[PDB]
C-alpha cells in the first residue's frame, strides 16, 4: 500500500504509542540499532507501510511525537527502543500544556501549527503516496484533546482526499487527578465527529474495571495498561501489517465499516487478556477464542452489546488456525444470534486469518466492532459534563481563554443529536 | 481470417485471465517455447487459433490481451509469474490506487482519469487485426475497479464500436469469498448501465465454482488458485468452439443469433459434467451418454438455479472426442421424459452439436487429471431470474436505510442513480417473468 504518517500526541499518546511501536517493531523484527533480524520476506511485505529506510537502506518508523510540556523528550530517549526515533521530529513545546482548552487549541500551539504541518509535509515528501494518517492521543488536556483537534482539521484541510484515523483515550474519574476532563472530552469529540473518518475508543472506565475485577492488580499504572492498549492496538494494526484474504485497507476498512455519515467510534476488543508474563503461556485453543472473543467483559467500553446491535463486525485471528473451524464457528455465531446483529447488512461479519503468533500468545485474534452500545459511553460522558455545567465551573477559565457558552452548548447539543442517531439505528426494524 | 481480442480488467478478472492463456497455449500444443511444428513463423496461422495470437516473424505467437489493475498487485504477479516472456515490453495496464470496494471511485473519479490510456491501447491493438469480431472482457460483480471501470469501458467502446459485437464474462460474487459488503451495489449499478452497451454476458457464479470445489473435487481451501483453474477450464471448454476449429458457434455474432431471442434477455446459463476429482488413478469408465445425462442436473450449473420451474430457448452443446451423433439422438430421445424439460411455444427447438475431435486438455500438475470426453451445455434458461431476484433482496435491504450510500454520493454520484437503478432492474426481471 501507500505510506501512513503516525502522529503522538502529549503523554499519554507518547507512552502508549512508543509501547506499541516497541510492540510491532518486535513482532515486525527490528534491533533498535535498526539492525536486521527477521528470517523471512513475510515479514518485510508491508514494512513500507510505516517504516522508511535509511542511509544504509536501515529501515526506519515514522512518526511524529507532538506535547508541551518539555520533559517528554528524555522520556522518549530512555525507553528501551526509544532512541529509535528520527531526531528531527522530536519537536515540543517549552513551558507546560496545564490542562485547559483554547490554550493548545487558541492560544498557543496555534503558533507551532506551522511546525507540525511543516514536519508532516517533510517526511510525507519522501512517501511516494499517502494513505492515511494516525494520531494517538487522549479526551482530556490541551497537548491531547486539543492539540489532536486542530491537528485533525488542520490536515483535513491540506489533505481532504486521504483518510484520517485516530485512538481515542476517554479518561474517568476512576483514575484521574484532574476533574477539568468532561468539558475537554466533549469539546474534543465535537470536532472528532465532524472531521475524522474512524475512531476508536480507548476507554479508561472498562479498561480500569476489567484490569482490577478480574485481572486483579492493586495499583494500574501507566505501565500496565501502557501494555494493554500498545498490545491491543497492535492486533488492529495486524490485518493492514500482514497480507491477508481479508485483504483490508484503511479506505477499505472504512468503506465496509463506516454505517453512517458520523457513526465512526470503533470498540476495540481481544480476547486472550494478558497481563505481564514471563513463560510462554498457560495454554488456550479455539473454543476459548471464540468464547472470549464476544464475551461481556474484553472490550474497551463499559456496555453490554446484547442491550445493543451491531452496525457491521470484524476480526482478525492470529497463529496457526483451522480456517475452516473458524468460519464453522462464526457461521454458528451468526446462526444462535440471529436477534443480536442488525438486519440492514447481511454478509457483514467479515473474517480473516493471519498467521505469525503475537510474540508471547500462541492462538489470539483482534476484535475491531462497530455498535450501537457506544451510546452509553458517550451518555455517560455528557452528563458528566452538564453536571460540571449548569452550574459554572472554572468555566471563567475558558470564557477568559477565549470561548463562549455558545460553544459549550452547541457542544451538548451535537453530543445529545449523536447519541439521538445511534439509538434511532439501535432501534430499527423490517 | 476473422480476428479476436479479450481484454482484462480487475484482480479477479487478470486471475482468470492468467489461469486460461496457459490452457489455450496447452490446448494448441502452444509452449512458453513451443513452435506448433506445422508452420511458417512467420503469421503461420489464419487458423482458428489465429484470433488470439499474432504470431510475430520470431515464431513467438504473442497474444490479443491486456490486462487492467487500479493498483499493482495482480498484474504484477502475471508480470513475473511463469509466462513472463510471453508479453510484450510493458503492454499492461499498471495503476498506483484501487477503487477499494467503491463503484463510484472507478466510474467518475479514478477511471475517469485513467480510461484514455485503456482506450488507446486497446485500439493500438485493434490497428494489427483486420477482420475483428468483437470484445471478450473478463470482469466480475464484486469490487469497484472491475465493475465501476468495466461499465465505462462499455460505454466508452460502444461509443467508438457499436457495430461489432462483445461477448462478456462475469462474476456474481458470493458471500464465501466476500471481501466486502458493497458488493451489491456495484452489482446492481452495473448491470442497470451494462444492459444498453452490452450484448450477450456470462455469468460465473464464485459460490457455484466454491460449492464445486469443495464437494466435487476434493479440497477444503480453495484458494483463488483452485476455482481461478476451475473457471479457466471452463472459458476454455465454452470458448473452444471459435478456438480449435470450425463447427457450430463459430461468431460472436453467432453466439447472439443461436442463443439470445430479446436484447433485455442476454445472460446464458452454462453446465458442464466432467468433474475430474484429482490425481485419483482409477474410479471408474465413462460414456458419452453418462455425461450428456448429467448435464441436466441443477447441482451441475455454473449459476445456482434450478430449472426445473422454467422454459429454454435454445439449448446448444459442444463436445470433445469420441463422436457418436447416434448415442445423441438417443440422449434427446431420452431426455425427452418430460420429467424437467421445457422450451417456448413460439419458436421451434434446435440441439445444435458441434464436436471437435480433440481429447480434452488438462492442468498437467493441478487438481484435475486428463480424460477423452467433454460437452458444455449453454441452456438460455428462464430460470437465471433466480440470481437477479436474489440480488435484489439484498440492495433493497441494504437501501431501505441509505447505508453507505454516502461513499458513492460524495464521489459524483447523484441520489436518483440508486432509485433508477432498482426500477431498471425491476423491469429487467419483469421482462424475464413474462416470458411464457
Ligand atoms: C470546587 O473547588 C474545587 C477545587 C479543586 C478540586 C480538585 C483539584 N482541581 C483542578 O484544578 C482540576 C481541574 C481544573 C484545571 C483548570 C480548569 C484548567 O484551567 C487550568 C489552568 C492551567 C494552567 C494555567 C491556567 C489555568 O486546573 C488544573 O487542572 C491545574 C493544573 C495546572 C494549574 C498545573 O491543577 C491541577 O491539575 C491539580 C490541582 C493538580 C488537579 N487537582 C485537584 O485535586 C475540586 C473542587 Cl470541587
Ligand atoms: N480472481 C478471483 N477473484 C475473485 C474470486 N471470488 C471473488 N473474487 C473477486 O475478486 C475481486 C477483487 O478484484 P476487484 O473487484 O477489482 O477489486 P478492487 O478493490 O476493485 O481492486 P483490486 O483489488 O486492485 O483488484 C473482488 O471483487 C472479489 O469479489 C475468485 O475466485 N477469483
Ligand atoms: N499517560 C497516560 N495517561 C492516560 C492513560 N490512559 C488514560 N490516561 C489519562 O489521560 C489523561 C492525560 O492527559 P494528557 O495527555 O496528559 O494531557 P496534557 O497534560 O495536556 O498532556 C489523564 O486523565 C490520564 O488519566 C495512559 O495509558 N497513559
Amino acid at each position: 500500500m501507500r505510506e501512513i504518517v503516525h502522529i503522538q500526541a502529549g503523554q499519554c499518546g507518547n507512552q502508549i504509542g512508543a509501547k506499541f511501536w516497541e510492540v510491532i517493531s518486535d513482532e515486525h523484527g527490528i534491533d533498535p540499532s535498526g539492525n536486521y533480524v527477521g528470517d523471512s520476506d513475510l515479514q518485510l511485505e508491508r514494512i513500507s507501510v510505516y517504516y522508511n529506510e535509511a542511509s544504509s537502506h536501515k529501515y526506519v518508523p515514522r512518526a511524529i511525537l507532538v506535547d508541551l510540556e518539555p520533559g517528554t523528550m528524555d522520556s522518549v530517549r530512555s525507553g528501551a527502543f526509544g532512541h529509535l526515533f528520527r531526531p528531527d521530529n522530536f519537536i515540543f513545546g517549552q513551558s507546560g500544556a496545564g490542562n485547559n482548552w483554547a490554550k493548545g487549541h487558541y492560544t498557543e500551539g496555534a503558533e507551532l501549527v506551522d511546525s507540525v504541518l511543516d514536519v508532516v509535509r517533510k517526511e510525507c515528501e519522501n512517501c511516494d503516496c499517502l494513505q492515511g494518517f494516525q494520531l494517538t492521543h487522549s479526551l482530556g488536556g490541551g497537548t491531547g484533546s486539543g492539540m489532536g483537534t486542530l491537528l485533525i482539521s488542520k490536515v483535513r484541510e491540506e489533505y481532504p482526499d486521504r483518510i484520517m484515523n485516530t485512538f481515542s483515550v476517554v479518561p474517568s474519574p476512576k483514575v484521574s487527578d484532574t476533574v477539568v476532563e468532561p468539558y475537554n472530552a466533549t469539546l474534543s469529540i465535537h470536532q472528532l465527529v465532524e472531521n475524522t473518518d474512524e475512531t476508536y475508543c480507548i476507554d479508561n472506565e472498562a479498561l480500569y474495571d476489567i484490569c482490577f475485577r478480574t485481572l486483579k492488580l492493586a495499583t494500574p499504572t501507566y505501565g500496565d495498561l501502557n501494555h494493554l492498549v500498545s498490545a491491543t492496538m497492535s492486533g488492529v494494526t495486524t490485518s493492514l501489517r500482514f497480507p491477508g484474504q481479508l485483504n483490508a485497507d484503511l479506505r477499505k476498512l472504512a468503506v465496509n465499516m463506516v454505517p453512517f455519515p458520523r457513526l465512526h467510534f470503533f470498540m476495540p476488543g481481544f480476547a486472550p487478556l494478558t497481563a505481564r508474563g514471563s513463560q510462554q503461556y498457560r495454554a488456550l485453543t479455539v473454543p476459548e477464542l471464540t468464547q472470549q472473543m464476544f464475551d461481556a467483559k474484553n472490550m474497551m467500553a463499559a456496555c453490554d452489546p446484547r442491550h445493543g446491535r451491531y452496525l457491521t463486525v470484524a476480526t482478525v485471528f492470529r497463529g496457526r488456525m483451522s480456517m475452516k473451524e473458524v468460519d464453522e464457528q462464526m457461521l454458528a455465531i451468526q446462526s444462535k444470534n440471529s436477534s443480536y446483529f442488525v438486519e440492514w447488512i447481511p454478509n457483514n461479519v467479515k473474517v480473516a486469518v493471519c498467521d505469525i503468533p503475537p510474540r508471547g500468545l500462541k492462538m489470539s485474534s483482534t476484535f475491531i466492532g462497530n455498535s450501537t452500545a457506544i451510546q452509553e459511553l458517550f451518555k455517560r460522558i455528557s452528563e458528566q459534563f452538564t453536571a460540571m455545567f449548569r452550574r459554572k465551573a472554572f468555566l471563567h477559565w475558558y470564557t477568559g481563554e477565549g470561548m463562549d457558552e455558545m460553544e459549550f452548548t452547541e457542544a451538548e447539543s451535537n453530543m445529545n443529536d449523536l447519541v439521538s442517531e445511534y439509538q434511532q439505528y439501535q432501534d430499527a426494524t423490517a | 481470417m476473422r480476428e479476436c481480442i479479450s481484454i482484462h480488467v480487475g484482480q479477479a478478472g487478470v486471475q482468470i485471465g492468467n489461469a486460461c492463456w496457459e490452457l489455450y497455449c496447452l490446448e494448441h500444443g502452444i509452449q512458453p517455447d513451443g513452435q506448433m511444428p506445422s508452420d511458417k513463423t512467420i503469421g503461420g496461422g489464419d487458423d482458428s487459433f489465429n484470433t488470439f495470437f499474432s504470431e510475430t516473424g520470431a515464431g513467438k505467437h504473442v497474444p490479443r490481451a491486456v490486462f487492467v489493475d487500479l493498483e499493482p498487485t495482480v498484474i504484477d504477479e502475471v508480470r513475473t509469474g511463469t509466462y513472463r516472456q510471453l508479453f510484450h515490453p510493458e503492454q499492461l495496464i499498471t495503476g498506483k490506487e484501487d477503487a477499494a470496494n467503491n463503484y463510484a471511485r472507478g466510474h467518475y473519479t479514478i477511471g475517469k482519469e485513467i480510461i484514455d490510456l485503456v482506450l488507446d491501447r486497446i485500439r493500438k491493438l485493434a490497428d494489427q487485426c483486420t477482420g475483428l469480431q468483437g470484445f471478450l472482457v473478463f470482469h466480475s460483480f464484486g469490487g469497484g475497479t472491475g465493475s465501476g471501470f468495466t461499465s465505462l469501458l462499455m460505454e466508452r467502446l460502444s461509443v467508438d464500436y457499436g457495430k461489432k459485437s462483445k461477448l462478456e464474462f462475469s462474476i456474481y460474487p458470493a458471500p464465501q469469498v466476500s471481501t466486502a459488503v458493497v458488493e451489491p451495489y456495484n452489482s446492481i449499478l452495473t448491470t442497470h448501465t451494462t444492459l444498453e452497451h452490452s450484448d450477450c454476458a456470462f455469468m460465473v457464479d464464485n459460490e457455484a465454482i466454491y460449492d464445486i470445489c469443495r464437494r466435487n473435487l476434493d479440497i477444503e481451501r480453495p484458494t483463488y488458485t483452485n476455482l481461478n483453474r476451475l473457471i479457466s477450464q471452463i472459458v476454455s471448454s465454452i470458448t473452444a468452439s471459435l478456438r480449435f476449429d470450425g463447427a457450430l458457434n463459430v461468431d460472436l455474432t453467432e453466439f447472439q443469433t443461436n442463443l439470445v431471442p430479446y436484447p433485455r434477455i442476454h445472460f446464458p446459463l452454462a453446465t458442464y459434467a466432467p468433474v475430474i476429482s484429482a490425481e485419483k488413478a482409477y474410479h471408474e469408465q465413462l460414456s458419452v451418454a453418462e455425461i450428456t445425462n448429467a448435464c441436466f442436473e441443477p447441482a451441475n450449473q455454473m449459476v445456482k438455479c434450478d430449472p426445473r420451474h422454467g422454459k429454454y430457448m435454445a439449448c446448444c452443446l459442444l463436445y470433445r472426442g469420441d463422436v457418436v451423433p447416434k448415442d445423441v439422438n438417443a440422449a434427446i430421445a431420452t431426455i425427452k421424459t418430460k420429467r424437467s424439460i421445457q422450451f417456448v411455444d413460439w419458436c421451434p427447438t434446435g440441439f445444435k452439436v458441434g464436436i471437435n475431435y480433440q481429447p480434452p486438455t488438462v492442468v498437467p500438475g493441478g487438481d484435475l487429471a486428463k480424460v477423452q470426453r467433454a460437452v458444455c451445455m449453454l441452456s438460455n434458461t428462464t430460470a437465471i431470474a433466480e440470481a437477479w431476484a436474489r440480488l435484489d433482496h439484498k440492495f433493497d435491504l441494504m437501501y431501505a436505510k441509505r447505508a453507505f450510500v454516502h461513499w458513492y454520493v460524495g464521489e459524483g454520484m447523484e441520489e436518483g442513480e440508486f432509485s433508477e437503478a432498482r426500477e431498471d432492474m425491476a423491469a429487467l426481471e419483469k421482462d424475464y417473468e413474462e416470458v411464457g
